């Protein structure tokens, strides 16, 4: 895939964290209005977010740009937005990232 | 209360994103005629508490002010509407809402042509100043709308972008609308204001000859966009809405929206919209989540269209909230209108 | 003849305005099957001339070379095609005519998808060498379109603007196919080149996501634009045309074309357009006119589709030349569509 | 009006002229895709034109930019197009100008 | 040359002239901040500018843009200016013009 | 009068435009302690007749206004000291002329760094709510400039564009000083108002980082140059100007300004230039009739730096009107700016 | 600040991780052509970078844009880029960071 | 070898930043009667290893083609002159560095006016043919510059921005460079090229006049900065460097590039720097090192003028490697050169 998603663990707390999410555009054509989805491990929950918002529907995860940053530029442009989630025990992350219906390479 | 937080200098953009979304208080301080002279009931703050619990964040009040003011030079507002709208608006701000106010039904004097631009002009300076002058001390959680759907009237032209001069005359009235507000100082001075296109279209041809008042920055664009026509208006228009042409067809109309105005840092508010109730709870609802969830991802915010009648079958039936009881007429339709939206928590 | 009078630098828009208005040899060369299969008679100079005669200045010569080439790795045209599509071009080129050659039904194996790039791209270098190197020689009044209606297979899709990845993958189609014949060198290096966005479509999803290759300044739009839908291809839509509705909303769908492509700077062709026949001439001549001088305002060149069916009352009668007789079918919507585009004496 | 076409002679001679247009835009608005139209006078004929396309029907003459010159910017912006004329009797000036459907000014 | 100037009489009563002038950039580059300067024939002067101011030594005559019509855009670009002369004797006109030190066509 | 004209809509370009040329009142209501304390006379009416006579339409009155106000919070201004400054005003107004008001040497107190940031837009806001709530009634050709030269204190600094840190920190200030200004209303929330560049500087680094407050299209760009350096303002530089070279270093200087801001539309204003005197008349003349005609010709107009000091051989002699005799003591460097600048009749 | 850097571990091995670095932008002012500074925890190297390059002197790190990614728009923009490293002990990461001089929030 | 590696379809800042920082063979295929007719020796692969080593990735290779060339119509250029650019091309090749061709000292012929160009872009075209036709099967890797310092001629005329003739007629020849070289195909129809502004000043003035030849994105922009000028370039001039002055000039000129290209997407390659020895090692060091990271912190890549002359105290003295031995003459520039550009691991 030309579109990149890295998902790192800015800090964490035992029973939450904190992450922040770069989706990296490197395919010719700009995503004017990007949406990011993926399957929530089990075992967390998103407690808030910035730079983003999203729904939460089953073990489904769709977030949306917030506006200003929601044209990811191509040819490497990047955007990106955080969150707190709480989790127990093995802090998992989603092993596969959709960005507007393309499937995304996990960095 | 958020009535007075001050005013901000952050981008329209985040502004927006706190709206959020929005329920329009319809047929009542816009009803010709006065607050329930279209059998709305007289608007309580207990309705309000109720869009707030609902997980609206926004309450656009709309205002029809001719019938409620004197003749040149001075156009005396009556003082106990005035009061009337300040009262409602607080109902919100209790609720931490944001609140639009604007000038609604004023086709009776608000015309965009050449020939009436020094006497409307004149008119509109006297309007906004009494209203920006009573709501003066209200913090950035009061938005001005400089006026609705400012257009030539004449039925052959309802849909059109109307002529150069409608669309000229109509910028024209924007900047003495917003210089009006702004010269009355303080909060006003910095206050965020909304500015339709000619009708608030949406269509290339109105959004693509928009001039923003001063080019400034603290100003949003307003948009009216009940789309699809056929579904979401029109009684003999189909009942059906999913397809995926459908959705496409929607999300065009956004991008169109996207690429103009917000992806250049002008943020934009669809005022209204919604769909009309042909008996089709199932399709209104796929309709409602998939046009908040698209539009969000534009970078907007949409305000339901809601003028209190329901009635399954008829024309104009875009109420979806039942103010005598309290609760929702269309629960379902709500419920997906604000699923579509998320959150940030 | 403006067969070998070398390539211009000017800008694309004089180009595309020395073109003018065009006619489409339409289910000829693009026919499944070859020149006769689709009922139309063997093409010929004759028929060309008359073209030039009624005002036309450009011949759009859609071709489909699937079924005339061979396998990989080389995809060998059948070199008796390639001289006839070459021999029908000169018909043009002795009207002193611009010519627009395409590759037309390609869907086959033009497949907009991550999963077919790879070979897509291998056949589109391959094809677009071969044709560039035998065409060559001619000067700047022969354009190239690298593709037709480049789109996801299946009915349901026909009228949406893809996916993200549909149009990504277009994108990278057209920048394979500009390539391709900019390294062939000598007059390809500096020719003009037609791409479309996905399906040609004009929406705003579609233009919005075009990217131009490489910005080459030599780069002009393609969009097939049958508007309004209903009048123009439905033949359950209305028969009639001309509202204050009609005129609006036809001049807003260009606005759209002109405001993102023309007045940056970026020429625009619309490759295909008009309209069938429901015995409705007077409507179809009114539409016909009006388009020209509308699209003709916002800098576009139109050019009509012409499949030579022209029954009234049938699905896909745009056909409006007589090729068998070398008469007008349609004289009156043909002289309208003229007359709107004017000239400059 | 906001809008001013000046119509001016360049030169002439004695059987036909050529004339410059300049539209002038001092309004608030650019015009995307400006057109001209005035009523044409008789004993007048345009010979050839360039910057610019025309159609003439009855007295009726009407003028269509050429796309790289479509918008006349807002607030002073200009656009201009030229044409020869064969003419017979007094050489006079068209009497009415409208633009995009607004009246202009004669300067 | 690739800079072309028109230079029109609009009207003439006699005594006095109007004159508009359309310059034309055919050219690759933009002339950012243009200046237009000509001899003007000794039986004419210039009573009034508009779009334009003026600089008149003798019958060397400079003219300036005015900072909003600055720049000329290349491939056909124009812009253009008015002015008012008085004049006795014969209505003459320039022949020869010089834009940013460019020589004209006079068209 | 143009005292109280009222105010338009126009661009700020035309503003400039009109403005055409401009002199400083210099060492005057900006000299630190009093407008006689550096050594000029008691500003009258008759000098300012002579400015206007020579042919200047712009008097630029630069005040210090430390030095007359209070403490926190209030920061009172003295009135005396207010009223004086109108008084001057309207000597010019008097002359038809337009009015530049600043704050000028306000660098004990205006330090542009985070840490001071709170403080200094307090104190930012009372100072502007009380020269703009002064001036309410004056119409568009008075112009208030939000600051002079805000820096970083130091001389190492002095010709630097300073750090990310103060250049984000005076944009921040510029905002601040037109909100304040606005806030006060009528004629104030509508006037044209100038704000500078970190140091006023011209340099890339300063003109590339500046944000124009709400992107205000009442805003004018204060830049200042004394352009080229050496011959212009060091009394160990060069007294010859003429080469092609200093002809094109000085385009090339005007160009940045032309290419940045006024080919955007954004107006710019060059607040103060000018040369010393090294006894060299010729070049001085030189130099300031193509520095006049060279920068009119960018759109921009220039305003003289004249301190009242005109000594051959020193250091700092700009000054070119003799106050106490109502006469020119550098006649010729004077008429040779004013016929650079040209005019339209 | 009003400039934020988000300092994430994308992954890690016990004697390596992988890093992803967003900076956020909320001042007024663009940030054109931003450089990073901070201070490595002792025991870590950086093996290699990309998006941006770096200069290490000790455990300074200096760490400039890729050109194509220079500008940090105002509010709200943000760049990234991301590197690898080999560490011993606790995986720590930098308790402060400097752009183009100003002192970022570490978030 | 990174001779034959074919040709990326990446933005040209990426070619840029892989070029990383270069090295120029000053003096040698540029120099007027021969390889070493100024100075220098005849170049080996093991000089070309060395500076490689030293950290550099790109070698530009100046060459002069006048005197090497027949008269019109064909300009044949001698194919031993020819085949020796290509030899020494290869041995930075085989280092797997990039290499940059240029034409160089052609001011005999190369004349930018009016009158020159029809018999100019007739030598242009048929120079380049040869040259690209020569290099036709080099990968991306091999980099033309189309031109060094086209300028008006004369001394009094060496540091301006020429008239607005010389500047159109630069860009007409970039152009008419530029289409030569695609013209032949292949690689060369994709190939990176880069383009000067008149003279290769980075000065507002010729910056802003720059027309990218068919707005073509594989081209990068050539600029010549010897900065500062006195420091750097002139021998009666400071030998000092290091203020907080000095850093923000420097980083000054830079902002204008960046803010012109680099930031736009346009990618820029300063060609030629350096300093001169002034026996100042210490301050040529900080000089070297900061110019080095205040450059690659705004995208731009460096490449140091060597024309293999560094004796002290003597004027034109950019030599900083030691041909004949395999050492650097100045060790402490050269690495400090280097230590400022950083790396990617
Ligand atoms: O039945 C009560 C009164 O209703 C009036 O019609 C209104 C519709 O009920 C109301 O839904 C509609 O809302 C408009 C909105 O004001 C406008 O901004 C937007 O563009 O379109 C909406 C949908 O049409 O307003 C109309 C009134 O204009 C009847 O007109 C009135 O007679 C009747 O008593
Ligand atoms: O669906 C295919 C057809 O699309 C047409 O473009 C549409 C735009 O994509 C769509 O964004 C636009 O939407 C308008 C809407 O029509 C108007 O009522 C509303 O007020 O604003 C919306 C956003 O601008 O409508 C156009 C036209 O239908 C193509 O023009 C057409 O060729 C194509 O087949
Ligand atoms: O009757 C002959 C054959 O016709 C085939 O269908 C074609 C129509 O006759 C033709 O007018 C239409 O043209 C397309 C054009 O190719 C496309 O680029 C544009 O988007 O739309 C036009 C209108 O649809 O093409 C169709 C063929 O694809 C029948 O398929 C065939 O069976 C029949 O023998
Ligand atoms: O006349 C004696 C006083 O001079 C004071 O210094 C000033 C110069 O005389 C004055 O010409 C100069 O003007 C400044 C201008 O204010 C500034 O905005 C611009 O950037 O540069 C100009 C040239 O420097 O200002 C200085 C004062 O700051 C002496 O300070 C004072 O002691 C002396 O009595
Ligand atoms: O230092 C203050 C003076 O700066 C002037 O602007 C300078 C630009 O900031 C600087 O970028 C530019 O640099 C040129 C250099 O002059 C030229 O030789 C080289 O080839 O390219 C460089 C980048 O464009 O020079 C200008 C002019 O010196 C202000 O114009 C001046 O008012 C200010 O005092
Ligand atoms: O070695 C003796 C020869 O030197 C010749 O002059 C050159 C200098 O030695 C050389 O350093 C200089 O390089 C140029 C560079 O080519 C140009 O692109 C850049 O803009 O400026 C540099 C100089 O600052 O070139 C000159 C040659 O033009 C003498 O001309 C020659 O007589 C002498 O034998």
């Amino acid at each position: 895939s030309a579109v990149e998603v890295t998902y790192a663990i800015t800090n964490s707390w035992g029973s939450g964290a904190s992450v922040n999410v770069t989706i990296k555009n490197n395919g010719t054509t700009p995503i004017n209005g990007w949406t990011l989805k993926w399957t929530m491990p089990i075992n967390q929950t998103i407690t808030n977010m910035w730079s983003a918002s999203f729904v939460a529907s089953g073990t489904t995860l769709s977030v949306t740009n917030a506006g200003y940053n929601g044209t990811i530029a191509a040819n490497g442009g990047t955007q990106s937005f955080g969150f707190n989630i709480n989790y127990s025990g093995v802090l998992s992350k989603p092993t596969g990232f959709t960005v507007n219906g393309t499937e995304c390479t996990v960095k | 209360s958020t009535a007075f937080t001050g005013v901000r200098d952050v981008p329209a953009q985040q502004i927006v994103n706190e709206m959020k979304v929005g329920w329009n208080l319809g047929n009542t301080m816009d009803a010709i005629g006065g607050e329930t002279n279209w059998g709305n009931p007289m608007t309580t703050h207990a309705m309000i508490n109720k869009i707030k619990e609902a997980g609206f964040n926004t309450l656009r009040l709309p205002v029809t002010w001719d019938g409620h003011m004197g003749a040149a030079p001075e156009y005396t507002i009556d003082q106990t509407w005035m009061k009337r709208v300040e009262e409602i608006a607080n109902y919100a701000f209790d609720n931490d809402m944001y609140v639009i106010i604007n000038l609604h039904h004023e086709n009776e004097w608000l015309k965009p042509f050449y020939a009436n631009e020094a006497q409307v002009k004149a008119q509109l300076t006297k309007v906004w100043t009494q209203i920006a002058n009573n709501f003066k001390k209200y913090g950035d959680h009061l938005i001005f709308e400089t006026m609705n759907e400012p257009r030539p009237v004449g039925a052959s032209l309802q849909w059109t972008g109307g002529s150069y001069e409608n669309r000229e005359v109509v910028n024209r009235y924007n900047l003495t609308a917003v210089n009006a507000i702004r010269a009355t100082g303080g909060n006003n001075a910095t206050r965020y204001i909304m500015v339709p296109t000619l009708a608030a279209s949406a269509m290339s041809t109105t959004i693509n000859d928009l001039v923003i008042p001063n080019n400034d920055s603290k100003v949003i664009v307003s948009l009216h966009m009940y789309s699809p026509y056929f579904f979401a208006m029109d009684i003999n228009g189909t009942s059906s809405w999913g397809s995926d042409y459908d959705k496409s067809s929607l999300d065009s109309e956004f991008d169109a929206v996207y690429n103009k105005f917000v992806k250049n840092g002008r943020a934009v508010v669809i005022g209204e919209m919604g769909s009309i109730n042909k008996n089709n709870t199932a399709a209104r609802v796929t309709h409602a989540e998939y046009y908040a969830k698209s539009a969000k991802a534009r970078g907007l915010t949409p305000i339901w269209w809601d003028n209190g009648y329901s009635v399954a079958g008829k024309a104009e039936t875009f109420g979806i909230f039942n103010r005598s009881n309290l609760t929702w007429d269309a629960p379902e339709v709500m419920k997906a209108f604000i699923k579509g939206i998320g959150g940030s928590s």
